[PDB]
């Protein structure tokens, strides 16, 4: 009896988990409704003896729009509505407003249902945060909730969905300083926060998947495949089973570096899945492809210091070892020198589900990455020229020191870069 | 009045403890509702060993099965000969441990312990005369070598006499399947080298290239590495089952293996293995079957023998067998290849036969090679592990519960004492 | 009407970028797959096991 | 104390066996037979 | 060593 | 097991790709989608039956592959095998070596670096390609010195079709053909060569058929990629795998271009009433009527012929055939050679892509035959190159576009020793 909560904060938290809850539905035969027409269920789905599936979820977002829109969807009878937490008024991409003003208020509803929610549950195995960066509740209520489950979990494993804001696109214009800022809450209890962006996914679905024009649904749906592929193991007999705490204490190094990407690789259309072989030997040779990447980062600038392989479907240990094998002799690709062979492996027997009405086709055979690097320290120090360069002339400070916090904060999240700068130089280099 | 008890620690452990109650249930005929439908009279003839016997004509295995983690628990449970298990000695714990050495010792290791022991006292005290006991894990996950270990540990405690025979599973050369796997093997090679008597070195990438090459199977599972192992845990406790004219118990197979109390990392292996395509182009012979006992492809663990002298050998054997030839051919692989012996041991290897043969091949036999070749399968995991230890890799995790960089000095310094010992007798 | 707005505007760029499809699956796949229930890639018979 | 169950709590110091299984009184009881 | 060619000989495999 | 990439460039690629890779395809019984109602060499598969094939067409211009991919033979290529660009080269190797075309280069490479990965003994690359063309003669040469950095000894053949003696499609021809046979002279192990007004002459003459389209021509070209790769796919008693090619050809290092010649061109109110014998077949090859490159082998000393002989052909007849050429004085060889013939031998017969203008017969040879002849060809080729740099005419437009003046002097000094090689060795020998 193994379970595990997620909790989504935020806007891009809300329309992940409206995009990637389906594919849990789906996963068990779980109906829109609830009732299915094997303890499987039973790591993000509790049970009613009515017969109905409550997925193990609070949703907490200060801007009522987007709530309003699942109480009033074809997922009314999906969640719990105490669970739904709506809010009043939204932060408005203001950390100071998910922080200490407007934030603060809905701390002691939110933190009273996580607390119901593992209180009924024998077992609990980890916590599951999404959010974003760029928001105000998706990056001032995320701090809050991992200031305050740090104290009152403790030894509890808390993995974070988070979207990075991209390198060249962006939505607002102040998206630096809440990313400068609420890295501040994850360097201090957060034990691996995935990372993801907004950008790197259209590349992928214009060249990989054959879509022009893709709205958010396409994005959240691939970023539901990938959380699925990550925690099937959790739910599924395995070969070589993975624990949502086992891969946690070897893919993180060190405590300041946390941040490792991810990949799914057979992302294809239906056209093609007909055309080209599927074999286990091109999925993990296309995992390392920088244009197969869900960051938009250059592997081949960095140096990979843990690799985690999530494969799912019908592989077996042979020939993923001699893909392993045969792709380590690769020059390209480059590890760091202090590291030896640092691959962990995951075999499941579940193939992946379709939805339908998505860009996928059934394939047999899937793998995740969660890998993480070196290469990570150009994004995060363009976003530190981003912030710096905005922050010299002290632009957009009114609306943040108008709404409880203090000048100091922006400097004292400036030496925490500082610091998440020097040790990515300090990892990178040779050991002698 | 031999009896030995089983152990299963971790997910490999589980598995290949699991598919080893597969095996024995055909030699023994034990059906999965546990019930006597086999034929020959010599087959119940020693189950006392791996079984204890019945209210209502059924026989349970003795195998306390401990993980940590429930998900193999259960797996183990819903398999074909999950239901022969009693549910008594299903000990595990709902809480999960991610690879923390230092909590399978002394936190959560401890709490759960005295439950584990809790079981293996009472299958250890209700028998007339203990021969042993036997474990199966990995060296490379935290239930695999922290339960692993420490059961090891405080087992000895009180047991003076009562040898340990770990059957091991070593990280592969050529990848991982863990990152943190030479911190796992090195912490855990600490406590094997005091507390153990018999170290079984099984490799992945071994058994890789026997089923690739010699089995000509293309997509080897799970369910076919494991019964490779499985034909070698069966194979050491072939003449203490079964009557033979030259029977060997564990413990005579102890005394002719360890020259010296820290040299007990043993090579196992399997000698009649052919690919279907050419069962029918092969001669089922002893002369030819054990040439495939001594070449170094068919070896379980992944270490060149012609790297090294072999120090002392053992071959068990079963069915109706020639005892010239198998005396005769022995001497042979002996005197025309010597230099791969040591000169210091002229008499050395040892046969151990057995009149029935297993179930589906005529006559069969088992290989066991102590050699000094397998210190570079503890030479490079050192090479693993300094590059780590030097950065300070992973201490962070392993710090959780205070212990210290005092802990890791030892635990490499075992291993190079006892590489130094293996490269000195390398040289007599 | 919009309805018939977009029954004429077929034959279009919105050919080559639909609005949540990728572009009509018929011409490229042999028939009716029944892409739902189709299974791609090869796999093992899993014999001499 | 706290898990002690019952199964666990049923111990032995001898063990009883079948007819066909050879107990070191297996020569002991065929003698009576 | 010094085996007898007048009866079958034995097999002499290495490693 | 055996596999032959073939990167197939330029317009003239695609089209020479299209009707070869039609009748490789009505010969290992694959129907045009790609499914069957030994070619693993130059067919790949999936699961269900999918045969997709294994190339990389390649043509920086969307018009000569958006009709493969619209036309018959749609499903059977991959839409990620047949790569286009936005801007044509214009047939200007500027826009094909340094220009336009250096955004592809990466998506071929990479497209190319997945379709070797599926393969387990990849025997080599065959490119297909045209001298006179931009894209041709432009990421032709650039694949070229990526591949080789890369993949490595790999064999690196090519077929091309190099500018004809006097008739031609293109003013700019000599200058982008003289500058390609310098980026490519070391990175090519081994170079066959047709060019088309031959090829026209010979679909006159044999194959009595006026008018003839280059579709007619690309169908002779496509029997000739055959009798070269059919050793590695159907058996036969000597087979010749493409590395053979290579050290059987080649005599020397830079002099490595291979000519050709099919013989059985017969029509059909032809065929029927003559026996095509693997003396008449063998004949033919060496006629300076029927070389499928204008370049009168009589003005020259063969260095190594290579007779590759397919159909129901006895070894011994070949044995007669050959040992009867070396007789006649007619044809000369170099002295160097005392030898000079690689037979190869493959029971399978040439296949009639239908609607075509060749007759089943149970017989043919194509001899890939390196003459000391085909330094007339490139002395034509060098002449009009040093006619039109002298007025220094279209340099204007190649300067532009990345080029450098200097690489024209470079080629035309580099062809001077090629064509000052193919004197040495043809010289006697003291
Ligand atoms: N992948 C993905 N990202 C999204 C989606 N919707 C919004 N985002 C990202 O979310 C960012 C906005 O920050 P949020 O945290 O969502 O906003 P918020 O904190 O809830 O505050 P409000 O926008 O006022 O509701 C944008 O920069 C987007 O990149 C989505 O549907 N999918
Ligand atoms: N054998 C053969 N030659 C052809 C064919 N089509 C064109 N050619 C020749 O190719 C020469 C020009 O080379 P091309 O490959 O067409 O030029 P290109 O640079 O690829 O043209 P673009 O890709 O459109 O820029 C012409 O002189 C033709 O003689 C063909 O189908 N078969
Ligand atoms: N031979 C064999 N090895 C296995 C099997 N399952 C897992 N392993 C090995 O066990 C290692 C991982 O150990 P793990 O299962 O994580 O140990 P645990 O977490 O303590 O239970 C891998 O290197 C595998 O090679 C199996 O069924 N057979």
């Amino acid at each position: 009896m193994r379970e595990c909560i997620s909790v989504h904060v935020g806007q891009a938290g809300v329309q992940i988990g409206n995009a990637c809850w389906e594919l849990y539905c789906l996963e068990h035969g779980i109906q829109p409704d609830g009732q299915m027409p094997d303890d499987s269920f039973n790591t993000f789905f509790s049970e009613t003896g009515a017969g109905k599936h409550v997925p193990r979820a609070v949703f907490v977002d200060l801007e009522p729009t987007v709530i309003d829109e699942v109480r009033t969807g074809t997922y009314r009878q999906l969640f719990h509505p105490e669970q739904l937490i709506t809010g009043k008024e939204d932060a408005a991409n203001n950390y100071a407003r998910g922080h200490y003003t407007i934030g603060k208020e809905l701390i002691d509803l939110v933190l009273d249902r996580i607390r119901k929610l593992a209180d009924q549950c024998t077992g609990l195995q980890g916590f599951l945060i999404f959010h974003s960066f760029g928001g105000g509740t998706g990056s001032g209520f995320t701090s809050l909730l991992m200031e305050r489950l740090s104290v009152d979990y403790g030894k509890k494993s808390k993995l974070e969905f988070s979207i990075y804001p991209a390198p060249q696109v962006s939505t607002a214009v102040v998206e630096p300083y809440n990313s400068i800022l609420t890295t501040h809450t994850t360097l201090e209890h957060s034990d691996c926060a995935f990372m993801v962006d907004n950008e790197a996914i259209y590349d992928i679905c214009r060249r990989n998947l054959d879509i022009e024009r893709p709205t958010y649904t396409n994005l959240n749906r691939l970023i539901g495949q990938i959380v699925s592929s990550i925690t099937a193991s959790l739910r599924f007999d395995g070969a070589l089973n993975v624990d949502l705490t086992e891969f946690q204490t070897n893919l993180v190094p060190y405590p300041r570096i946390h941040f490792p990407l991810a990949t799914y690789a057979p992302v294809i259309s239906a056209e093609k899945a007909y055309h080209e072989q599927l074999s286990v030997a091109e999925i993990t040779n296309a995992c390392f492809e920088p244009a197969n990447q869900m960051v938009k980062c250059d592997p081949r600038h960095g140096k990979y210091m843990a690799c985690c392989l999530l494969y799912r479907g019908d592989v077996v240990p042979k020939d993923v070892n001699a893909a392993i094998a045969t792709i380590k002799t690769k020059r390209t690709i480059q590890f760091v020198d202090w590291c030896p062979t640092g691959f962990k492996v995951g075999i499941n027997y579940q193939p992946p589900t379709v939805v339908p009405g998505g860009d996928l086709a059934k394939v047999q055979r899937a793998v995740c990455m969660l890998s993480n690097t070196t290469a990570i320290a150009e994004a995060w120090a363009r976003l530190d020229h981003k912030f710096d360069l905005m922050y010299a002339k002290r632009a957009f400070v009114h609306w943040y020191v108008g709404e409880g916090m203090e000048e100091g904060e922006f400097s004292e999240a400036r030496e925490d870069m500082a610091a998440l700068e020097k040790d990515y130089e300090e990892v990178g280099m040779d050991s002698v | 009045m031999r009896e030995i008890v089983h152990l299963q620690a971790g997910q490999c452990g589980n598995q290949i403890g699991a598919k080893f109650w597969e095996v024995i249930s055909d030699e023994h005929g034990i059906d999965p509702t546990g019930t006597y439908h086999g034929d020959s009279d010599l087959q119940l003839e020693r189950i006392n060993v791996y079984y204890n016997e019945a209210t209502g004509g059924k026989y349970v295995p003795r195998a306390v099965l401990v993980d940590l983690e429930p998900g193999t628990m259960d797996s183990v449970r819903s398999g074909p000969f999950g239901q022969i298990f009693r549910p008594d000695n299903f000990v595990f714990g709902q809480s999960g441990a991610g690879n923390n050495w230092a909590k399978g010792h002394y936190t959560e290791g401890a709490e759960l312990v005295d439950s584990v022991l809790d079981v293996v006292r009472k299958e250890a005290e209700s028998c007339d005369c203990l021969q042993g006991f036997q474990l199966t894990h990995s060296l490379g996950g935290g239930t695999g070598s922290g339960m692993g270990t420490l059961l090891i540990s405080k087992i000895r405690e009180e047991y003076p006499d009562r040898i340990m025979n770990t059957f091991s599973v070593v990280p592969s050369p050529k990848v991982s399947d863990t990152v943190v796997e030479p911190y796992n093997a090195t912490l855990s090679v600490h406590q094997l080298v005091e507390n153990t008597d018999e170290t079984y070195c099984i490799d992945n990438e071994a058994l890789y290239d026997i089923c690739f090459r010699t089995l000509k199977l293309t997509t080897p599972t799970y369910g076919d590495l494991n019964h490779l192992v499985s034909a070698t845990m069966s194979g050491v406790t072939t003449c203490l089952r079964f009557p033979g004219q030259l029977n060997a118990d564990l413990r005579k197979l102890a005394v002719n293996m360890v020259p010296f109390p820290r040299l007990h990392f043993f090579m196992p292996g399997f000698a009649p293995l052919t690919s279907r395509g050419s069962q029918q182009y092969r001669a089922l012979t002893v002369p030819e079957l054990t040439q495939q006992m001594f070449d170094a492809k068919n070896m379980m663990a992944a270490c060149d023998p012609r790297h090294g002298r072999y120090l002392t050998v053992a071959a068990v054997f079963r069915g109706r067998m020639s005892m010239k030839e198998v005396d005769e051919q022995m001497l042979n692989v002996q005197n025309k290849n010597s230099s791969y012996f040591v000169e210091w041991i002229p008499n050395n290897v040892k046969t151990a036969v057995c009149d029935i043969p297993p179930r589906g091949l005529k006559m069969s036999a088992t290989f066991i090679g102590n050699s000094t070749a397998i210190q570079e399968l503890f030479k490079r995991i050192s090479e693993q592990f300094t590059a780590m230890f030097r950065r300070k890799a992973f201490l962070h995790w392993y710090t959780g519960e205070g212990m210290d960089e005092m802990e890791f000095t030892e635990a490499e310094s075992n291993m190079n004492d006892l590489v130094s010992e293996y490269q000195q007798y390398q040289d007599a | 009407q919009k309805m018939k707005d977009k029954k004429e505007s077929v034959y279009f760029s919105n050919q080559r970028a639909p609005l949540g499809k990728s572009h009509d699956q018929t011409p490229g796949l042999p028939k009716g797959l029944d892409i739902l229930n189709t299974t791609f890639g090869t796999a093992i018979v899993r014999e001499t096991s | 104390l706290m898990e002690r169950k019952g199964s666990l709590t049923l111990r032995s110091h001898h063990k009883k066996y079948s007819k066909p299984v050879l107990v070191y009184s297996w020569h002991r009881d065929r003698e009576t037979y | 060593i010094d085996h007898d060619v007048s009866m079958f000989q034995e097999p002499a495999y290495t490693l």
